[PDB]
């Protein structure tokens, strides 16, 4: 189908006009903007208190003080870098929150692209085609309801298990070489950085829809009867689009402790191995290393900024 | 001028190359175009167009058969060194033309 | 060969405006099962104690 065609062109003028991330792509000062940012960023657990931005940020431009021709401050560092943030910040491109400060998905957006514009590491490691392959046979064998395919799939499963083990008791157990587990660690490493990677579309998702309810409230006529039950159907209609209801999926899962205390146990070990240091510098492994805390504390504070949505139905049914 | 140059030299050693299996027989010395585009195309680089580096070629050897080095493509997209081209490119001449590089990438510098 | 085709540079080009579009994120309860049960599996592989 092409007739969207015409309508497509008019959708990517309306993104080139007003998504920040392009816009700061195109900008002349654009490389600068970025390394500073990523710098800034890479050691973010939260949202980096408002004073360490400051600091950092006029020590980073202190870094590159050297380069004039980009019309870089010569007397006051601080000063320049607090100018800086408040730029950024009216940009769109970064945000105050409880004095905190993140960084909007505009920002991650366009270092994603950038860092994967240039010769480096790829995306894909040769563990990608193996998890690729272990996932689309988990899929198969559970999409299908026929008891005979499933109870079938479980026979062969139990068959080749059955396999592995008469051969591990047997002992000749097999190990990823060298080379082979190194891969297998940036390709975890890869698809777990991914988890973090959408916690900011969640929150403008959640602010876009309260802010029009709020909007549409202008017709205050509206029975609070219905919004008795609105509470909850916000939340709901967000879970008929992905957001909400990926977040929400993604929350129960990430609830079940037992399987994240697996995962915590294990990542730990994977970490400790000799090839962990090949793999991965020192910020990657630590990065890696309480990924879950980061998991926990991140989604809490998605929660708890979601919390003034809650309260929004106090603002709008109450007029005492 | 120096790319028909550049192009002639390619065809001399491909034109010795022969030779060397054939004597100094009849003129037999063919050689397919696509045989060619790889080796200019690492002098006059890469235009990421097949069609117009093969254009660019078949303007340089439309050059040369002016200069009775080489004859016209054939159907097979082939063409035949007029052994002339071996006393346009003997020794005295490439120590000349080598001089005088020579020269002009001392004043590149 | 007379066939244009889409180089590396903008591939990378679509893809970027593309993910500004609505979409499924990658923060999905299927990408903790997938990277949990790759966290298994490697681990399993890695541990050489039979």
């Amino acid at each position: 189908m092409e007739e969207n065609t015409r309508q497509r062109t008019e959708n990517y003028i309306s993104a080139k006009n007003q998504h920040p991330a392009w816009i700061l792509l195109a900008t002349r000062r654009a490389p600068l903007v970025l390394s500073a940012l990523k710098t800034l960023f890479e050691k973010s657990h939260d949202g980096i208190p408002l004073e360490e931005a400051i600091q950092s940020l006029s020590s980073i431009l202190i870094e590159h003080v050297s380069q004039e021709q980009y019309d870089i401050n010569q007397d006051n560092p601080f000063l320049q870098a607090s100018r800086e943030l408040r730029e950024w910040i009216k940009r769109r491109l970064i945000v105050e929150r409880d004095g905190r400060i993140f960084a909007t998905d505009a920002l991650e957006v366009a270092i994603t692209f950038v860092e994967s514009l240039d010769n480096r590491f790829m995306t894909s490691t040769a563990s990608r085609l193996s998890t690729v392959q272990r996932e689309i046979e988990n899929l198969e064998t559970r999409l299908n309801p026929n008891p005979a395919n499933r109870v079938a799939t479980l026979r062969r499963r139990i068959s080749e298990l059955e396999r592995e083990l008469q051969e591990a008791e047997a002992g000749h157990i097999e190990v990823l070489e060298t080379h082979q587990a190194v891969e297998h660690i940036r390709d975890v490493y890869n698809l777990a950085s991914s988890l973090r990677a959408d916690f900011r579309r969640v929150e403008d998702s959640w602010r876009e829809a309260d802010r029009a309810l709020r909007q549409s409230i202008i017709g205050e006529q509206y029975h609070r009867g219905d919004i008795v039950e609105r509470l909850l159907n916000d939340q709901d209609a967000l879970l008929n689009t992905p957001e909400g209801r990926v977040f929400d999926s993604f929350q129960q899962q990430l609830r079940q402790s037992s399987e994240l205390k697996a995962m915590s146990e294990r990542l730990r070990v994977i970490l400790s191995h000799p090839s962990a240091s090949d793999a991965l510098n020192r910020l990657q492994r630590h990065d890696l290393r309480w990924l879950v805390k980061r998991l926990v504390d991140e989604s809490q504070t998605v929660l708890q900024a979601r919390a003034r949505s809650e309260r929004d139905v106090r603002g709008f049914m109450k007029t005492g | 001028n120096l790319e028909q140059s550049l192009l002639v030299a390619i065809l001399r050693q491909h034109f010795v190359a022969w030779e060397q299996e054939s004597g100094t027989g009849a003129s037999q010395a063919q050689i397919a175009i696509d045989d060619l585009l790889p080796q200019l195309q690492i002098y006059l680089g890469d235009p990421g167009s097949e069609s117009k580096e093969r254009t660019r070629l078949l303007t340089l050897l439309d050059q040369l058969k002016g200069h009775g080095l080489v004859t016209s493509p054939d159907a097979h997209e082939r063409i035949v060194i007029r052994p002339i081209i071996a006393h346009l490119a003997d020794p005295i001449n490439l120590q000349a033309l080598l001089a005088w590089l020579r020269e002009q990438i001392a004043q590149q510098t």
